[PDB]
């Protein structure tokens, strides 16, 4: 069964900083795509910073240089270094991965459960 | 030579590994020695110098209703909007440089603005977010595209569950042919 | 994208290093993006199961006369010849494996077979030595197909001597486009 | 300028062996393709051994396991390792070579002079 499992969220300050880790467990084969998604209440899941399939990143418009999606390959691992926090990134922050699940690369998509980030002064 | 076939109006979805040989199987249809008129997409983007409008509707005669329908369905709408010019805003010429993401929609665009007999789509979804990909291949390669004859290059088990037909290769070979029911007796 | 023209009933050279983009370069043209029906030769054989005659003839109608003027030109005459069977010796099948060079000769003579409007090989010659190459360029390349709309994807200067137009490409994008006589004044 | 140059040929016993060697000088880009051709008197230029575009080796028919084909990258040489040596085998071995002379690949094929091999009991 393969399971993603999130930390790092908190409650933070506005200018403060955060990390957040991604962790999987029952990966036989490989991991693609990774990526860091979230949703504030009320509001749709939005993207936040993800490696595309191509090996590429890809952040959101609202980033700004602020935050950074690192890798551990050998760890099958996400992270999420985020800086400079604002109140709008107050949102569950979601892990992702497209999993390789068979011997000839077809692959399925797991989400974590979300960890929560309140950014409040 | 692979043992395949493309049905009319179906959704046949080529899977495997890096170096399976997809793209190449793509070629082989192209240069019309496989299975045994074409609307290209790009693993890699492809733009020419000009506007975004021009790149979309690729020397064919301009339909309101076509493009709005292509635009929204490729998830076009909101980043076009955001530019002064919008639609005639000018590609490629040192000027306005677009994203990874961005070139992949218009590429997109472009393949299905296009009235052919064949749609070939390569990897499309490949420099996309996994909630981009999603709509698109929905309100596009599933609704906006139903009749048409689709080859999508995918190894996504969420697009294979779709899919008419599926193809599987394994290092320039098939290893599978057939159905999702078909593929799931083999789990 | 890349600046060039297919010119009816002439011979187009693309040039350059490995990873230019020259293969890419034709999937484009076939896919109908590129320059803004087909028969195509690819870089390394193809091959179905079936005879030596069906595969050159490929589905298409036998003409006794083309068929021994594309074997002649691509020096295939004297392959053929030394098998008990000759045309009809049967490949693929676990049986008769050929050669590099002799499957590189089939699938140029099934590409010089074919009535089409464009003519795409993709260095036809890699697996060949040099003096069978000058033979099959010039007697095939040439001679028989003086007429036909041909891209051929070559770097070799005695080739591009030959040609009607070069295109030299570097890392996916265009350095020169134009006559060996443009091409003579650098370097 | 671009040249060739052989050397090791001579006079062999039937069953004798011999090892050609072929140099070249003035190459300011690389070489692709080396490789090794002969002409028995009175008859037309034959392939013997040759590296392809592609990288791999084509030998002729006549050479059934007995010759070798190498190649020296770094000093852009080329040789021929030759055993089982019969009197069919006595020709004008000559050395080619599809040299890159441009900074896009553009290529010109060069022949040696050849050096004489004879094959006599
Ligand atoms: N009949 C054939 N004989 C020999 N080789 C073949 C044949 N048919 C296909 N191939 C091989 O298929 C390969 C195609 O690789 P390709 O670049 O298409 O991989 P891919 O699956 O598209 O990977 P990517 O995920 O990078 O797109 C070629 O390297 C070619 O050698
Ligand atoms: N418009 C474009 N935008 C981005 N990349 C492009 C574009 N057009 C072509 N390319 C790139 O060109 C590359 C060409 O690779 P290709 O396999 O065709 O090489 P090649 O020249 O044929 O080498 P070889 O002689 O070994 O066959 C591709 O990797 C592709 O990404």
């Amino acid at each position: 069964q393969v399971q993603l499992q999130e930390s790092g969220g908190g409650l933070e300050q506005p200018g403060g900083s955060l990390r957040l880790s991604c962790a999987t467990s029952g990966v036989i084969f490989g991991i693609n795509a990774m990526g860091w998604y979230r949703q504030a209440p009320g509001k749709q899941r939005e993207l936040v910073a993800t490696f595309t399939s191509g090996g590429s990143t890809n952040y959101a418009d609202f980033v700004e240089g602020r935050f950074t999606i690192s890798r551990d390959n050998a760890k099958n691992t996400v992270y999420l270094q985020m800086n400079g926090l604002r109140p709008e990134d107050t949102a569950v922050y979601y892990c992702h991965a497209t999993v390789v699940v068979s011997r000839y690369g077809l692959t399925y998509d797991y989400w974590g459960q979300g960890t929560q980030v309140t950014v409040s002064s | 030579d692979i043992n395949f076939k493309i049905e009319r109006g179906q959704l046949l979805a080529v899977a495997g590994s890096t170096g399976a040989g997809k793209t190449s199987l793509l070629m082989m249809i192209m240069g019309e020695l496989e299975p045994s008129r074409i609307s290209f997409c790009p693993q890699f983007s492809w733009i020419m110098p000009g506007t975004i409008k021009e790149n979309i509707i690729f020397g064919v005669s301009y339909d309101e209703y076509r493009y709005r329908s292509v635009i929204k369905a490729c998830q076009l709408e909101e980043d076009i909007s955001k530019f002064p010019e919008k639609d005639n805003t000018v590609l490629g010429e040192g000027g306005i440089t677009l994203s990874g993401g961005q070139r992949a929609r218009i590429s997109l665009a472009r393949a299905v603005y296009k009235d052919a007999d064949l749609y070939l789509l390569d990897s499309p979804f490949g420099y996309l977010d996994v909630l981009t990909e999603k709509e698109i291949f929905e309100s596009c390669v599933c609704k906006l595209m139903a009749n048409k004859t689709r080859i999508l290059v995918t190894s996504k088990m969420e697009h294979l569950k779709k899919a008419d037909k599926i193809l599987i290769l394994h290092e320039g070979s098939s290893y599978f042919y057939g159905t999702f029911s078909e593929l799931q007796n083999l789990q």
